[PDB]
RNA sequence: AAUC
RNA sequence: AGUAGUAACAAGAG
RNA sequence: UAUACCUCUGCUUCUGC
C-alpha cells in the first residue's frame, strides 16, 4: 500500500455491541 | 467578482498555529542612509529628558555637565523614569540572596578565578572597537595592538606579562600620566635608483612620529563612545542609534558580564544565557510549574510584556551598587576591579557621529558640517526637527564636538547584569501580603510575568504593583506594547506559546540562501541549515526537499556554475562545458564544477566532496584536492570549521560546518579602497607582522593549532629552536659540515 | 636541509629595521595579537558582498608560489588571473574561471592517505551506506529536548586531554610537560601516527580532523526514543511532530547502548502490563514481539549479562535465568543475600542544602567489582558496615572504595560534600542525585577519606588493612579490610518467588523513571500505540472515541454500559496515577449516567470522560462519588483534563464545533444535537448535581470541591464553570 | 539643511485587490526552474516527493509563480551588469522561460529595460533603471493607478479573438545592491507558504494515520477535500480549496517582497499585538490591555503610501468585522 | 523600603488596565477610507498582473539575452517595426520624445 | 501526477 | 542506567 | 527626474 | 596651472553587546 491510500492506516481499535 | 482576503485563513487556523505568515522575511530589511547624528542627539536629549528632575553637577575631572537621577524624586506620571531608589534595588537583591543561598560569593569566585587565567589576547575576539589613538573605529585585534605599542612609549608594560589583570592595572594608571604619547605615521619622500631617463624614482616611505596629548584629552578619549545607526533592524518603521566602546572599558565589562552570566545561569526565571532547545526546555517546564502550582478554583494570567526606553533609563550608578553587593564576601582587589566598568559608564562621553549635510538646491552643492562646527552656523539654516534638538543638546555639548551622557546605557553591553536587575523584581512576588502571587521570565528588556490570584480583578491589581515596583529599579513597562490574558498562550522574545511553543519558520528563512563564505563552505552550510530546520523549526520533507532545490538554484547563479550538459552561456561555464566532455565520471564532479546535485533528506549531514569521492576520476580528484594548490592559503583553526551567521534577533553567533579543504575552499581579494587613502601605511605594517608570524609558524608548527605561551622574546624562541634543530640534524647526520658552520655562523650574528 | 633555509630567511628578515624591532619587542603570548592584525574589516553582509563580488573580473586571491605561476594569464580568450598583486596574499588576483581551469587542466596532485585523514566523515557515509530503512508511521510523537552527542567519536576525552594527544601525534617537540594522559592513550597515538605517516595535507587540517574524532559535540535536540549519536546524526529523517520513520544505522553498535535500551523496553512493557488483568499474559505477548534496533528483546536479555529489576522480571516471564546485577557507573554489584526497599528522604549535605534522595533500607550483601579488582560489600540503612576487597592496581582499589562509600549512602559521605554540586540542570531539569555524588568524590577524594574516620587494622591470617595512600598500613579506613583470596518462578501479577514462597522482585520494585532509549525500540504488534507516552496515548485514545462516537453514543443512550470497560481505554489507564484512577471512574461514570438519564446530554463532555470509566470505580463512605475540578495524569504540569473548563490536553470550541486534542484539531460538525448547543455544562460538571436557576447573590461566594461534597441532597449552591459563567446548581 | 520628505497619505485602491485576485489564479504556464535532486531511498523521501507533486505544481501553475520567477531572473542579470559594466549604459531584456501543459519551452519577453551608470559603493547607493513593458491593459480605465507611468499604443494582438490593443508602459525607476540581491533570493517565497500548509497536511495525517496530502487537495474514498474561508461575495463569506488557500499565502509572501520596506515591517510588527488580542477573545481567555489607543498609534503611523499595507489595513478591518459577528454565537452559551 | 516607596508614590503612576471587549477594537487606519486623499499608485519595480509576455518557442537550447530579445522581436515584427509614437498616458515630470 | 483546478 |  | 523616506544616492579620488 | 579622452577605487568616509 502507498502512504496516500486510506488502507495504509493501521487496523485501529473499533467498538462492537 | 470573488474578492480574496488573506486574513480569512485566521478564521480556520489560529494566529499562533500560522504565525509564520505574519512575518515578511522574503522582503528587504530597513537600512539607514547618510548621517546618524540626528538619531544620536535624539537619544542624548531623551536620556536627559527622563533624568532632568535629578541632580545636575559639573565633573571636576572632565569639566563636563553631568546628571544623576538615582535617589531622585519619584514620578507622578507614566512617562519614562530613571529615578531608581538605591534601597529598593538593595532589598530586591537581598531577596534574591535569600531565595538563592550563597550564589553571589559562588559566582564572584568563578569569575575572579577565571580573571586570573584570562590572557590579554581575550580582547582580540571582538567586533569593530573605538581606537583612541586615531579616533576612528578599527578591528579589536588592531585597536588592542595600537594601545599596547602606545603604552610602551608612556612606559606601561603590563601587557607583556601575559595576564589581563596587569594590563587592566596599566589602563587605570594611564589616566594618571600627565601626557600620553602615541605614534602617528607621516609620509617622507626618498630617491631610489631605477631605469628612468633620470635614473631614479620617488617612493613615499612611512615614518612614525611621536605625537602627545594632555591628561584631560586622554581621559575623555578613554571615556568616549563612537555612535552609528542600527542597519537591517527588522519589524521597525523609524530607525534608532547604537554605540561602540573603547579598548580601555572593554577589559572591565568582560569580567562584570561574566559575573552576572554566572548568576543568570543559576537563576530559574532568566531566558539568558541559555539558547535554542535548552531555552525552550526551560521556559516549557517553568510554564508547566507556574501553570500547575496555581491555586485551584482561581485564575492564572500571563502578561505578554515589554519595557520601552530600557537603555535610556537604567543608570550605571545602580549597576555599580549591584557589583558592590555581589562582591561583598570576595576580596578587596576584586571589589575595586568590578567597580571600574560602571564608574567609566557613569562619566562616559558620546561622539555625535559624522554631523549634518547642508545643500543649496538652486546652486546644486552639498557639504558635511563636522560635529565641532554644529554651532558655527546660525540655527535658522537647520530644519525645525534638528533646530529644536541642537538647542536641547546645548547644555550637554562639548567644544570638541561630543555630548556628556552621564545617565543611561547608550551602548548597552550589560545584558546579563541588566537581566538580573529584572529577575530581582520577579523575585519579590508580592507587596503588602495581598491575595496575589506574581513570577515571570527575563531576557534583558523582554519579559513575561505570570500572576496567580483569587479573581482577575485581583490579578490586574497585582500587575499594577509590579509596574510600580519596576519604576523604583529604573524598569519602565510599555503600556502600549505590553498586554495581558489568561494563561495558555503568550509571546516572549519572538517565541509564540499556545499550550506549547509553536513552530515559526519565517524567523530562520533568510539563512537558507548562499551565506557567502565560498563554494565548498556555503554548500555544507546550505544543507546543514536545511537539516537543522527539519529538526528544530518543523520543516516537512516536501518543503525540506524544495529547500534543497531552491538552494542549488541560488548557488548555481551566485557562483555561475550551472550543469555541464546545460548550455547556459558564461565566462566560467565555457571551461565547465569542457570539463563535462573531458570527465568520464560526471556524477563524481561537484555542483561548483557543473556536476549533478545528488543531495536528499538523508545525506544532508555528509560533505559533497566525501559523497562523490569514489565516483570521481583519478586525475580530477588529484586536481580538486591538490595538497599544494594556490587557492586555499594559510588556514586558521576557525577558518576551516566555523563561519558567521546573522539571525534576525540576537548577536552575530558563528556556527560550525563540515567541508573538505579543496580548490573551491578559496578566499576573495582584499578591499582596495585603502590604496587611495592615507591608511596605505597599514598595508606595510600588516605584511611586516605577516612575515614575522609566518616565519615563527615555520619554526613552531603547533602555533597554528594551540596558542604559544611565553613572556620571553619572540626572536629568543626562534633562535634556540633553530640552534637545536641544526645541532641534532648534524649529530644525526641530516646536516653536513659545510652547512652546520654556515648555520652556527648566521645564528652567531644573532 | 630545511634548518639552513629557515636561518637564512631569518637573516634576510632581521636586516629589515621594522621586523628586527617587532621580533625583539613582541612576546610569544603577544604573537596571538599581531597575527589577528590586518586592514580587513568584518563583512556584516557576506551573502550580498559575495553575489556582487562574483560579478567582478578578479574576485579571488592566489597565494604567491610556483603553483600560482602554473596557471596561464588567459585561456581560450578568458582572463584567468591578473598581474596586479592582492594586498593580503601578496599574489596575483584571479577569476572563478581560474578555479574551474585548475580542476580541468591543472596539475594532478598526490591524494595518498586522504581517506585515512578524512576517516571521521567516510565512516559517517559508511553508516548511511550499510544502513537499512523500515517504514514511515503517521501519528502523534511526544518529543523531549535532551542534551545529546551529535557525532560518534573514535575515543571520548575532555578538551585538555585530547589537545595533548593531538600534540603527541602531529607536534611532538612543542607538546611540553608530559602528563599521564600520554601513557593512557599511548596505543591511539602510535596508531594515528602510522595512519597519518605518508600524507602531504597541512598539519592544522589533521589537528582539526583529529579534534573532531576526540572532543565531544554535545548539544540539546528534540528527540523521541533514539539518543545514540549514530541516530542523532540522522535525527532529521528519524521523526517529526506528526510522523515517525524506522532506520537501522549500519556498521557497529555498542553493548552498553544495547543494554541501556534493553531496560527502558522492559520498564515500558511492565508499566503498561501492570494495569491489565493477568499482567504476565500481556507482558509475554509484547516482550516476544519487542525489538531493539533489529535484535529482539529476548535475544538481548539472553546475550547481555546485566540490567535492573525490570529486565529480570521479563527474563523470568520469557523463561531465562535472572542476573541480579545492579550497576552504579564504574561499580558493578551482584546481590548475594538481603532485600532493600527504596524511600524518598530529605537528606542534608555538608555545603548546607537539602535534596530528595531515594534511600535503601534493610541489611544486604553484594559482590562488588571495579576493573581488575574484586570484593564483597555489606551495608545497612545509611551506613557502611563491612567491605572485603582483593589486591590489584592502586587506582582500581582507590576508586572501588570511593564507589562503595557513595553506594552505602553513609551520613559521613554526605557530610564530606564541601564544594559545589548541581542536582538541577542549566535548563531547570533534574539530574540523578546519587550519580552526581559519585562523579564529585571520584575526582575530589581528599574530603571523603578525611571526613569518614580511621581505626586499627585487622589482625587475622590473611587480613591486613590499607590507609589513604593505598599501602599496607596500620591505620585503615573505618570498616575496610583486604584479603588474599576472591532457579525462580513468576506470579500472575509479575513477582519472582523462590521454592520457599520468598519473593525477591515485584512490579513495585522497578524504577518509576521514564527516560529516552539510546537505540530504537520497535514493537512488532498491531497494538503498539499502547506503549506510547502520556500525550501520545491521551491523543490516540480520544481519536478512538471519535472514530466510533456514532455506535458508542447510541448504545449508551439505549442503556448498555458495556463500552465503560472497552479494550481501548486500558492503555489510557496506565498513564493515570494508579491511586485516584478508581475515584476518577467513580466521578466520570456518575456524570456520564447523569447525562443519558436526566437527558441534559453534552457530546463534547461525553467524549472527554468516557476514557476515565475503565478503572473499577471507588466512591466515598456515604455512596456518593468523589468530585474534581481537573483530572491529573503521569508526568509534567501540562497533563490534566479540566472538567469545568478546557485544558492544554483537551479543549472544545462551540462556535466552530472544533475539538483541539494536544494541538491537533478535529471537527464535531454533524455529530452534535441542535438542542445541545443551548444546554448548559453546569448539569454535566458535578456528579449528583443539576442546574436550577442563575447565580443568587444570597447563597454567597462559589463553593470548593470539599464544600460541594459535604452537602445533603436538595441544597442549592453557586458554581463558576469558566471565568464569567456563574451557575446556580442543586444536589439530586 | 532641507526639510525631510515624508511618505504622503493615500486611500484604498481596488488594483491591489485585483492584483491579489489575479496573481492567486491558475494558468497553463509553469515558470519555476526547480533543479534536480538525489534519488529517493528512505520512505520519508518518497512521501516528500509525492507531497511536492501536489504542493509545487499548485504554485507552478499560478500567475504569482511566473511574476516571482521574472523578478528573480531580472534582478539576477541587472545586478550582474551593475558590477561588470559599471560605466556603460546597457539594454537588459525582461526574459522568462515558461513550459505549457504539452511541455514546450516558450521564451517570454515582457519588455526592455535600461541600466544607467552603476558605480555602486555603499549598499544603499541607487542605480536608475528605465523600464519599457508590454501590456494588454488600457491605462485610462484605472487612471489613478499609473501616475508614475508613461504609456504609448504600439499595435494590437488577437490572443483570444477580439483585437486586444498592445500598450507600452514606460517608467524611470531605481534599485540598489541590497534590493537586487534580495530579489535573487525571492524563490524562498515557496518555502514560507509550502511549510505552513505541509504542517496542516502533517497535522491531519496524524489524525487519520496516513498521508492526507491527496485527501486534503481533491479527496479520496473516506475523506472529502479540505476547504478554507478565502474571500467575500457582496459582504457574504465564500469557501475555497486547500490548493487556493496555499496560493493566497504564496502570493502574500511575494507581495511582502514586492512592497517590502520600513512601512510594511513597522505595520506587520505592531499589527500582530492586535491579531493575538483577537485570538485571546476567540479562545475566550479574557484579555486585558493597559493603553489600546497608544498601541493603535503604533500600527496606524505605518500606513502612508504602501499599497500592501493600505489594502492589509482594509482586509484586517473586513476580517475583524466577520470575527466580531461570530462572537455573538459564544456570548449566548451556558447562560440558561 | 519597596513597601515604604509604593506607599509614598503618587497613585497617578499605574498601568490603568481595562478588559478587552470586541466593540473596543475600532477599525485600524481611518484615513484609508477617506476619498479626499489620492488613490495609492502602482509603485512595483516591474509590472505583475498587467504584464504581457511575447511567446517565442525555443529550439530546446539556451541563447544569449540580446539574441533571445532579438528573435522574440523578429517574430512580433509589427511591434518591433512601429516607429510612430501614439501617446496615451504621460507621467507628470517625464519627456514623451526622450522616452520614445 | 497532479493538475490544479478552480471555479 | 545518569553525569561528561 | 527617479530611487527613496526623517537622509542619502543620482560616482568618488590623484 | 599641466600631464588627465589618463590613472586608481566599489563595505574601509566610522556597522556595537
Ligand atoms: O535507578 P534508581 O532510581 O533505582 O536509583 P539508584 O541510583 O539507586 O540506582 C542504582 C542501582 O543501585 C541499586 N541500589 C542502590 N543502593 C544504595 C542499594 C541498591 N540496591 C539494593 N538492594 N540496596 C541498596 O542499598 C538500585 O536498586 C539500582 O539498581
Amino acid at each position: 500500500y502507498s502512504p496516500t491510500s486510506p488502507s495504509y492506516s493501521p487496523t485501529s481499535p473499533s467498538y462492537s455491541p | 467578482g470573488m474578492n480574496i482576503n488573506p486574513y480569512f485563513l485566521f478564521i480556520d487556523v489560529p494566529i499562533q498555529a500560522a504565525i509564520s505568515t505574519t512575518f515578511p522575511y522574503t522582503g528587504v530589511p530597513p537600512y539607514s542612509h547618510g548621517t546618524g547624528t540626528g538619531y544620536t542627539i535624539d537619544t542624548v536629549i531623551r536620556t536627559h529628558e527622563y533624568s532632568n528632575k535629578g541632580k545636575q553637577y559639573i565633573s571636576d575631572v572632565t569639566g563636563c555637565t553631568m546628571v544623576d537621577p538615582t535617589n531622585g524624586p519619584l514620578p507622578e506620571d507614566n512617562e519614562p523614569s530613571a529615578y531608581a531608589q538605591l534601597d529598593c534595588v538593595l532589598e530586591a537583591l537581598d531577596r534574591m540572596d535569600e531565595e538563592h543561598p550563597g550564589l553571589f560569593q559562588a559566582a564572584s569566585q568563578n569569575a575572579m578565578e577565571t580573571l586570573m587565567v584570562t590572557t590579554v589576547d581575550k580582547l582580540t575576539q571582538g567586533r569593530q572597537t573605538f581606537d583612541w589613538t586615531v579616533c576612528r573605529n578599527q578591528p579589536a585585534a588592531t585597536a588592542l595592538n595600537t594601545t599596547i605599542t602606545s603604552f610602551r612609549l608612556n612606559d606601561l608594560n603590563g601587557a607583556d606579562k601575559g595576564g589581563l589583570i596587569p594590563f587592566c592595572q596599566d589602563i587605570i594608571d594611564s589616566l594618571d600620566r600627565p601626557e600620553m604619547t602615541f605614534f602617528s605615521v607621516k609620509n617622507i619622500k626618498k630617491k631610489l635608483p631605477a631605469k628612468n631617463r633620470k635614473g631614479f624614482l620617488i617612493k613615499r616611505i612611512p615614518m612614525k612620529v611621536k605625537d602627545k596629548i594632555t591628561k584631560v584629552e586622554y581621559i575623555k578619549r578613554a571615556l568616549s563612545l563612537n555612535t552609528m545607526t542600527k542597519d537591517a533592524e527588522r519589524g521597525k518603521l523609524k530607525r534608532r542609534a547604537i554605540a561602540t566602546a573603547g579598548i580601555q572599558i572593554r577589559g572591565f565589562v568582560l569580567v562584570v558580564e561574566n559575573l552576572a552570566k554566572n548568576i543568570c545561569e543559576n537563576l530559574e526565571q532568566s531566558g539568558l544565557p541559555v539558547g535554542g532547545n535548552e531555552k525552550k526546555a526551560k521556559l516549557s517546564n517553568a510554564v508547566a510549574k507556574m501553570l500547575s502550582n496555581c491555586p485551584p478554583g482561581g485564575i492564572s494570567m500571563t502578561v505578554t510584556g515589554d519595557n520601552t526606553k530600557w537603555n535610556e533609563c537604567l543608570n550605571p550608578r545602580i549597576f555599580l551598587a549591584m557589583t558592590e553587593r555581589i562582591t561583598r564576601d570576595s576580596p578587596i582587589w576584586f571589589r575595586d576591579f568590578c567597580s571600574i566598568a560602571p564608574v567609566l559608564f557613569s562619566n562616559k562621553i558620546a561622539r555625535l557621529g559624522k554631523g549634518f549635510m547642508i545643500t543649496s538646491k538652486t546652486k546644486r552643492l552639498k557639504a558635511q558640517i563636522p560635529c565641532p562646527d554644529l554651532f558655527s552656523i546660525p540655527l535658522e539654516r537647520y530644519n525645525e526637527e534638528t533646530r529644536a534638538k541642537l538647542k536641547k543638546l546645548k547644555p550637554f555639548f562639548n567644544e570638541e564636538g561630543t555630548a556628556s551622557l552621564s545617565p543611561g546605557m547608550m551602548m548597552g553591553m550589560f545584558n546579563m547584569l541588566s537581566t538580573v536587575l529584572g529577575v530581582a523584581a520577579l523575585g519579590i512576588k508580592n507587596i503588602g501580603n495581598k491575595e496575589y502571587l506574581w513570577d515571570g521570565l527575563q531576557s534583558s528588556d523582554d519579559f513575561a510575568l505570570f500572576v496567580n490570584a483569587k479573581d482577575e480583578e485581583t490579578c490586574m491589581e497585582g500587575i499594577n504593583d509590579f509596574y510600580r515596583t519596576c519604576k523604583l529599579l529604573g524598569i519602565n513597562m510599555s503600556k502600549k506594547k505590553s498586554y495581558c490574558n489568561e494563561t495558555g498562550m503568550f509571546e516572549f522574545t519572538s517565541m509564540f506559546y499556545r499550550d506549547g511553543f509553536v513552530s515559526n519558520f519565517a524567523m530562520e528563512l533568510p539563512s537558507f540562501g548562499v551565506a557567502g563564505v565560498n563554494e565548498s563552505a556555503d554548500m555544507a552550510i546550505g544543507m546543514t541549515i536545511i537539516k537543522n530546520n527539519m529538526i528544530n523549526n518543523g520543516m516537512g520533507p516536501a518543503t525540506a526537499q524544495t529547500a534543497i532545490q531552491l538552494f542549488i538554484a541560488d548557488y548555481r547563479y551566485t557562483y555561475k556554475c550551472h550543469r555541464g550538459d546545460s548550455k547556459v552561456e558564461g565566462k566560467r561555464m565555457k571551461i565547465i562545458k569542457e570539463l563535462w566532455e573531458n570527465t568520464k565520471g560526471r556524477d563524481g564532479l561537484l555542483v561548483a564544477d557543473g556536476g549533478p546535485n545528488i543531495y536528499n533528506l538523508r545525506n544532508l549531514h555528509i560533505p559533497e566532496i566525501v559523497l562523490k569521492y569514489n565516483l570521481m576520476d583519478p586525475e580530477y580528484k588529484g586536481r580538486l584536492l591538490h595538497p599544494q594548490n594556490p587557492f586555499v592559503g594559510h588556514l586558521s583553526i576557525e577558518g576551516i570549521k566555523e563561519a558567521d551567521i546573522t539571525p534576525a534577533h540576537g548577536p552575530v553567533k558563528k556556527m560550525d560546518y563540515d567541508a573538505v579543504s579543496g580548490t573551491h575552499s578559496w578566499r576573495t581579494k582584499r578591499n582596495r579602497s585603502i590604496l587611495n587613502t592615507d591608511q596605505r601605511n597599514m598595508i606595510l605594517e600588516e605584511q611586516c607582522y605577516a612575515k614575522c608570524c609566518n616565519l615563527f609558524e615555520a619554526c613552531f608548527n603547533s602555533a597554528s593549532y594551540r596558542k604559544p605561551v611565553g613572556q620571553h622574546s619572540m626572536l629568543e624562541a626562534m633562535a634556540h629552536r633553530l640552534r637545536m634543530d641544526a645541532r641534532l640534524d648534524y649529530e644525526s647526520g641530516r646536516m653536513s659540515k659545510d652547512d652546520f658552520e654556515k648555520a652556527m655562523a648566521h645564528l652567531g650574528e644573532i | 636541509g630545511m634548518t639552513l633555509a629557515k636561518i637564512e630567511l631569518l637573516k634576510q628578515l632581521l636586516r629589515d629595521n621594522e621586523a628586527k624591532t617587532v621580533l625583539k619587542q613582541t612576546t610569544v603570548d603577544q604573537y596571538n595579537i599581531i597575527r589577528k592584525f590586518n586592514t580587513s574589516r568584518i563583512e556584516k553582509n557576506p551573502s550580498l558582498r559575495m553575489k556582487w563580488a562574483m560579478c567582478s573580473n578578479f574576485p579571488l586571491a592566489l597565494t604567491k608560489g610556483d603553483m600560482a605561476n602554473r596557471i596561464p594569464l588567459e585561456y581560450k580568450g578568458i582572463q584567468l588571473k591578473t598581474n596586479a598583486e592582492d594586498i593580503g596574499t601578496k599574489g596575483q588576483m584571479c577569476s572563478i574561471a581560474a578555479v574551474t581551469w585548475w580542476n580541468t587542466y591543472g596539475p594532478i596532485g598526490d591524494t595518498e592517505g586522504f581517506e585515512r585523514v578524512y576517516e571521521s566523515f567516510f565512516l559517517r557515509k559508511m553508516r548511511l551506506d550499510n544502513a537499512t530503512w523500515g517504514r514511515i508511521t503517521f501519528g502523534p510523537v511526544e518529543r523531549v529536548r535532551k542534551r545529546v552527542l551529535l557525532n560518534p567519536l573514535t575515543k571520548e576525552m575532555p578538551p585538555d586531554e585530547a589537545s595533548n594527544v593531538i600534540m603527541e601525534i602531529l607536534f611532538p617537540k612543542e607538546a611540553g610537560i608530559p602528563r599521564e594522559s600520554t601513557w593512557i592513550h599511548r596505543e591511539l597515538i602510535k596508531e594515528k601516527r602510522e595512519k597519518l605517516k605518508g600524507t602531504m595535507i597541512t598539519p592544522i587540517v589533521l589537528a582539526y580532523m583529529l579534534e573532531r574524532e576526540l572532543v565531544a559535540r554535545r548539544r540539546f535536540l528534540p528527540v523521541a526514543g533514539a539518543t545514540s549519536a549514530e541516530f542523532i546524526e540522522m535525527l532529521h529523517c528519524l521523526q517529526g511532530e506528526n510522523w515517525r520513520q524506522i532506520y537501522h544505522p549500519g556498521g557497529n553498535k555498542l553493548t552498553e547502548s544495547r543494554s541501556q535500551s534493553m531496560i527502558v523496553a522492559c520498564r515500558k512493557i511492565i508499566r503498561r502490563s501492570i494495569v491489565a488483568s493477568n499482567p504476565l499474559e500481556l507482558a509475554v505477548e509484547i516482550a516476544n514481539k519487542t525489538v531493539i534496533d533489529t535484535e529482539p528483546l529476548k535475544s538481548c536479555l539472553a546475550a547481555i549479562d546485566g540490567g535492573d529489576v525490570a529486565c529480570d522480571i521479563i527474563r523470568a516471564a520469557l523463561g531465562l535465568k535472572i542476573r541480579q546485577r545492579q550497576r552504579f557507573g564504574r561499580l558493578e554489584l551482584k546481590r548475594i543475600s538481603g532485600r532493600g526497599f527504596k524511600n524518598d528522604e530529605e537528606i542534608l549535605i555538608g555545603n548546607g542544602t537539602i535534596q530528595k534522595i531515594g534511600i535503601w533500607d534493610g541489611e544486604e550483601e553484594f559482590h562488588v567489582r571495579c576493573g581488575e579488582c574484586r570484593g564483597i560489600l555489606k551495608k545497612s540503612k545509611m551506613k557502611l558496615e563491612k567491605l572485603l576487597i582483593n589486591s590489584a592496581k592502586k587506582e582500581d582499589m582507590r576508586d572501588l572504595i570511593i564507589l562503595c562509600m557513595v553506594f552505602s549512602q553513609d551520613t559521613r559521605m554526605f557530610q564530606g560534600v564541601r564544594g559545589e554540586i548541581n542536582f538541577l540542570n542549566r535548563a531547570g531539569q533534574l539530574l540523578s542525585p546519587m550519580y552526581q555524588l559519585q562523579r564529585y568524590f571520584l575526582n575530589r577524594s581528599n574530603d571523603l577519606f578525611d571526613q569518614w574516620g580511621y581505626e586499627e587494622s585487622p589482625k587475622a591470617s590473611e587480613l591486613h588493612g590499607i590507609n589513604e595512600s593505598m599501602n599496607a598500613s596500620d591505620y585503615t579506613l573505618k570498616g575496610v579490610v583486604v584479603t588474599r583470596n576472591v532457579k525462580v518462578s513468576i506470579t500472575k501479577n509479575l513477582s519472582l518467588i523462590k521454592r520457599t514462597g520468598e519473593v525477591i522482585m515485584g512490579a513495585n520494585d522497578v524504577s518509576e523513571l521514564e527516560s529516552q532509549a539510546q537505540l530504537m525500540i520497535t514493537y512488532d504488534t498491531p497494538k503498539m500505540w499502547e506503549m506510547g507516552t502520556t500525550k501520545e496515548l491521551v491523543q490516540n485514545t480520544y481519536q478512538w472515541v471519535l472514530k466510533n462516537l456514532v455506535t458508542l453514543k447510541a448504545q449508551f443512550l439505549l442503556g448498555k454500559e458495556d463500552m465503560f470497560q472497552w479494550d481501548a481505554f486500558e492503555a489510557f489507564e496506565s498513564i493515570i496515577p494508579q491511586k485516584m484512577a478508581g475515584q476518577y471512574s467513580g466521578f466520570a461514570r456518575a456524570v456520564l449516567k447523569q447525562m443519558r438519564d436526566q437527558e441534559v446530554m453534552k457530546t463534547d463532555q461525553f467524549i472527554k470522560l468516557l476514557p476515565f470509566c475503565f478503572s473499577p470505580p471507588k466512591l466515598r463512605s456515604n455512596g456518593e462519588p468523589y468530585q474534581f475540578l481537573k483530572l491529573v495524569l503521569k508526568g509534567g504540569g501540562e497533563n490534566f483534563i479540566e472538567v469545568r473548563k478546557g485544558s492544554p490536553l483537551f479543549s472544545y470550541n462551540p462556535q466552530t464545533e472544533v475539538l483541539t486534542i494536544c494541538g491537533r484539531m478535529m471537527s464535531l460538525k454533524g455529530k452534535i444535537e441542535d438542542e445541545e448547543r443551548n444546554r448548559s455544562m453546569g448539569n454535566a460538571v458535578l456528579a449528583g448535581f443539576l442546574v436550577s436557576g442563575k447565580y443568587d447573590p444570597d447563597l454567597g461566594d462559589f463553593k470548593t470541591i470539599e464544600e460541594l461534597e459535604k452537602l445533603k441532597p436538595g441544597e442549592k449552591a453557586n458554581i463558576l464553570l469558566y471565568q464569567g459563567k456563574p451557575v446556580k446548581v442543586v444536589k439530586r | 539643511q532641507e526639510e525631510p520628505k515624508i511618505p504622503n497619505k493615500c486611500r484604498v485602491a481596488a488594483w491591489v485587490q485585483t492584483e491579489m485576485n489575479l496573481l492567486s489564479t491558475l494558468t497553463s504556464k509553469r515558470a519555476l526552474d526547480l533543479p534536480e535532486i538525489g534519488p529517493d531511498v528512505a520512505p520519508v523521501e518518497h512521501v516528500g516527493s509525492e507531497r511536492r507533486k501536489y504542493f509545487v505544481n499548485e504554485i507552478n501553475y499560478c500567475k504569482a509563480s511566473t511574476v516571482m520567477m521574472k523578478y528573480v531572473l531580472f534582478h539576477t542579470s541587472l545586478l550582474n551588469e551593475s558590477n561588470a559594466s559599471m560605466g556603460k549604459y546597457k539594454v537588459i531584456p525582461i526574459t522568462n522561460r515558461v513550459v505549457n501543459e504539452k511541455g514546450e519551452s516558450f521564451d517570454m519577453l515582457y519588455g526592455l529595460a535600461v541600466k544607467g551608470q552603476s558605480h555602486l559603493r555603499g549598499d544603499t547607493d541607487v542605480v536608475t533603471v528605465v523600464t519599457f513593458e508590454f501590456s494588454s491593459t488600457d491605462p485610462r480605465v484605472d487612471s489613478g493607478k499609473w501616475p508614475k507611468y508613461t504609456v504609448f499604443r504600439i499595435g494590437s494582438l488577437f490572443v483570444s479573438g477580439r483585437e486586444k490593443s498592445v500598450y507600452l508602459y514606460c517608467r524611470v525607476n531605481g534599485t540598489n545592491k541590497i534590493q537586487m540581491k534580495w530579489g535573487m533570493e525571492a524563490r524562498r517565497c515557496l518555502l514560507q507558504s509550502m511549510q505552513q500548509m505541509e504542517a496542516i497536511v502533517e497535522q491531519e495525517s496524524s489524525i487519520q494515520g496516513y498521508d492526507m496530502t491527496k485527501a486534503c487537495f481533491k479527496g479520496d474514498r473516506v475523506n472529502s477535500p479540505k476547504t478554507f474561508s478565502i474571500g467575500t461575495q457582496e459582504g457574504k463569506l465564500v469557501k475555497g480549496s486547500f490548493g487556493k488557500a496555499l496560493r493566497v499565502i504564496f502570493t502574500k509572501c511575494l507581495m511582502h517582497y514586492v512592497f517590502g520596506n520600513a512601512q510594511l515591517e513597522g505595520f506587520s510588527a505592531e499589527s500582530r499585538r492586535l491579531l493575538l488580542l483577537i485570538q485571546a477573545l476567540k479562545d475566550r481567555k479574557g484579555p486585558w490591555v493597559f493603553d489600546l489607543e497608544g498601541m493603535y498609534s503604533g500600527i496606524e503611523e505605518c500606513i502612508s503610501n504602501n499599497p500592501w499595507v493600505i489594502q492589509s489595513a482594509y482586509w484586517f478591518n473586513e476580517w475583524l468585522g466577520f470575527e466580531k459577528e461570530g462572537s455573538k454565537v459564544l456570548e449566548s452559551v451556558d447562560e440558561i | 523600603a519597596i513597601e515604604r516607596n509604593l506607599a509614598r508614590m503618587s497613585p497617578l503612576v499605574s498601568v490603568t488596565p481595562k478588559k478587552l471587549t470586541w466593540e473596543d477594537l475600532r477599525p485600524i487606519g481611518p484615513h484609508i477610507y477617506n476619498h479626499e486623499l489620492p488613490e495609492v499608485p502602482y509603485n512595483a519595480f516591474l509590472l505583475m498582473s498587467d504584464e504581457l509576455g511575447l511567446a517565442n518557442m525555443t529550439e530546446g537550447k539556451s541563447k544569449k539575452p540580446k539574441t533571445l530579445a532579438k528573435e522574440c522581436l523578429e517574430k512580433y515584427s509589427t511591434l518591433r517595426d512601429q516607429t510612430d509614437p501614439i501617446l496615451i498616458m504621460k507621467s507628470e515630470k517625464a519627456n514623451e520624445n526622450f522616452l520614445w
